[PDB]
């Protein structure tokens, strides 16, 4: 996506 | 969790004119990946949110390019060069930086249009209705402006108190207008005692109240 | 083209469990965590819970830690969200999203209310709501439970005009509602105007054909 960063 | 503030609540405006929300958070919004994650929804009644900007300043496909975004840091603002009617509607902003995900109150983007007076009809319960065993007489003012409106039920020319409800649409995409559906609910029993049933609205638009009304169980 | 459909919305005693679904297409999957958001009605966004696109990583939000588990089904593109133990205060539209592409949500009622399907009544056209060269119908949509209903009108067919109103909560803890229509009055006698009500919850499906009455 482009409006929210990955999570981990 | 980073809190998003939004600014103002309400932002009313006339189409052609400028306007610009400002949203504050409370931390930096820089991901692991370098990029700043600022988004801005515009949701409309019913609908999901409609993403319009990512990361600050980028629009989404397709979003008119009166939207823009700006800012850094911790303050960010939304312009929208010249509103237009079909902007109406609840924008948020909202942060994908750090979990949880969270964002702004919203902002409510009311149009302002030239006074509109509401157009009256009445509607008595129906025979299927009355069959039933209750009563709904209904009053609908249509296509108003601004929402401010007053009804009164008049029940054999006695003005009624708690025995009626309200419920107003939303601000119209197209025309900016409002519209209105008043219920008065009596007992059969109770609707069967009286002969007169009114309803008298008073609005900006109209310089002086205007009633319909009709007698049961005539022309 | 991107599209997040949804499912398993509906009415739930406090205490009870419901299971969302959500199954993605034209979405490439490897490259996007998806979220459940949630939207209380008349108030903002809050968001649930994520699953990272390695299908392990896991989060929630504190409200619904321990309650909420999101899981998936790489092999059918589904994520599904299942609600255990839920509280009135859960009650709202929930949303499948990857933030930029938002499913079209899936209404959660938590309430110690039962389900109740709606009678349907005509609004007739008539002298009293006949305004100069244009006329008022509509249908009242009244005593039911719970939110939503929808209305169209001739099938989806006439659009213009049309104002559904949002429902009001009745002191018997019923919903009731209209929607209404304006058309030209000379249009009344050759076209047929019909409403189109349900009430998903109840199984209730109702087209009221709304007819001219001179009197009433």
């Amino acid at each position: 996506a482009v409006g929210i960063g990955a999570v981990f | 969790d980073v809190v998003m503030t939004q600014s103002p609540l309400s932002l009313p405006i006339t189409p052609g004119q400028p306007a610009s929300i400002s949203c504050r958070s409370s931390q930096g919004l820089v991901h692991w990946d370098g990029n700043t994650y600022l988004s801005w929804y515009q949701q409309k009644p019913g609908q999901p949110p409609r993403p319009l900007i990512y990361q600050v300043s980028n629009r989404y496909s397709g979003v008119p390019d009166r939207f823009s975004g700006s800012g850094s840091g911790t303050d960010f603002t939304l312009k929208i060069s010249r509103v237009e009617a079909e902007d109406v509607g609840v924008y948020y902003c909202g942060q994908g930086a750090h979990v949880p995900p969270t964002f702004g109150g919203g902002t409510k983007v009311e149009i302002k249009r030239t006074v509109a007076a509401p157009s009256v009809f009445i509607f008595p319960p129906s025979d299927e209705q009355l069959k039933s065993g209750t009563a709904s007489v209904v009053c609908l003012l249509n296509n108003f402006y601004p929402r401010e409106a007053k009804v009164q039920w008049k029940v054999d020319n006695a003005l009624q108190s708690g025995n009626s409800q309200e419920s107003v649409t939303e601000q119209d995409s197209k025309d900016s207008t409002y519209s209105l559906s008043s219920t008065l609910t009596l007992s059969k029993a109770d609707y069967e005692k009286h002969k007169v049933y009114a309803c008298e609205v008073t609005h900006q638009g109209l310089s002086s109240p205007v009633t319909k009304s009709f007698n049961r169980g005539e022309c | 083209q991107v599209q997040l459909v949804e499912s398993g919305g509906g009415l739930v005693k406090p205490g009870g469990s419901q299971r969302l679904s959500c199954v993605v297409s034209g979405l490439t999957l490897s490259t996007s965590d998806i979220h459940w958001v949630r939207q209380a009605p008349g108030k903002g966004l809050e968001w649930v819970s994520v699953i990272s696109t390695n299908g392990v990583a896991t989060y929630y939000a504190e409200s619904v830690k321990g309650r909420f588990t999101i899981s998936r089904d790489i092999a059918k593109n589904s994520f599904f969200l299942q609600m255990n133990s839920l509280r009135v205060e859960d009650t709202a539209v929930y949303y499948c999203t990857d933030f930029d592409f938002w499913g079209q949500g899936a209404l959660v009622t938590v309430s110690s209310a039962s389900t109740k399907g709606p009678s349907v009544f005509p609004l007739a056209p008539s002298s009293k709501s006949t305004s100069g060269g244009t006329a008022a119908l509509g249908c009242l949509v009244k005593d039911y439970f719970p939110e939503p209903v929808t209305v169209s009108w001739n099938s989806g067919a006439l659009t213009s005009g049309v104002h559904t109103f949002p429902a009001v909560l009745q002191s018997s803890g019923l919903y009731s509602l209209s929607s209404v229509v304006t058309v030209p009055s000379s249009s009344l006698g050759t076209q047929t105007y019909i409403c189109n009500v349900n009430h998903k919850p109840s199984n209730t499906k109702v087209d009221k054909k709304v007819e001219p009455k001179s009197c009433d």
